[PDB]
């Protein structure tokens, strides 16, 4: 997709998994709007990461991307990628 | 589903 939901990491969260990210305070992260589609979670679920359990995007501000959770994240909007 | 981690702190 042209589109990705943004989120900042309200958290620390050290990657647990060859997959995960590390998350820092204040880290941005863009989820590809496709992912959320592909969930079933693009109908207004977006907003509400903490109930779509594991994510998985690109974190702009460290460069990496994978998975981390939901829980940890604040949705802030949304952006053209 | 993967299980979460509870909140830091």
């Amino acid at each position: 997709s042209a589109e990705g939901y943004q989120y900042r990491a309200l958290y620390d969260y050290k990657k647990e998994r060859e997959e995960d990210i590390d998350l820092h305070l204040g880290d941005i992260l863009t989820v590809n709007k496709g992912s959320l589609v592909a969930l079933g979670f693009s109908d207004g679920q977006e907003a509400r990461p903490e109930e779509i359990g594991w994510l998985n995007g690109y974190n702009e501000t460290t460069g990496e991307r994978g998975d981390f959770p939901g829980t940890y994240v604040e949705y802030i909007g949304r952006k053209k990628i | 589903k993967r299980p979460l981690p509870p909140l830091p702190s």
